[PDB]
C-alpha cells in the first residue's frame, strides 16, 4: 500500500501539471482566436510592444 | 512564508510564458495574414482548441 500510494501521489500531481498545461494552451488558443477575428492589423501591430 | 513566495513567482513564471506565447501569436498572424491564410488559421486554432 506504500508503494501504491507513490504510484498515486506521482500520478495525481503529473495529472494536474498537465491540467494546467492544456488550460494555459486552452486560454492562449481563445486568444489567438480573438486576435483572428477582430481588428487585426491595428491590434496585432500595437500589442507586441 | 517561502512556499507562498514560491507560488508566487511560479504564478509570474506562468504569465511570463503566456505572454511570450501570445508575443508568438502575433508575430504568427503579422506573417500569415490572408484571408485564405486567416480561413486556416482560424480553423487550425479551432482544432487546437
Amino acid at each position: 500500500l506504500t508503494a501504491q500510494d507513490e504510484e498515486l501521489t506521482q500520478e495525481i500531481k503529473q495529472e494536474e501539471e498537465q491540467k494546467q498545461q492544456f488550460a494555459q494552451q486552452q486560454e492562449i488558443a481563445l486568444e489567438e482566436k480573438k486576435r483572428l477575428e477582430r481588428h487585426e492589423v491595428w491590434n496585432l501591430e500595437e500589442d507586441k510592444r | 512564508e517561502l512556499d507562498d513566495l514560491k507560488g508566487d513567482q511560479n504564478v509570474k513564471e506562468s504569465q511570463l510564458r503566456k505572454e511570450k506565447a501570445e508575443i508568438e501569436s502575433i508575430e504568427q498572424q503579422l506573417k500569415l495574414k490572408g484571408i485564405e491564410e486567416v480561413r486556416l488559421r482560424i480553423q487550425q486554432v479551432q482544432q487546437e482548441l
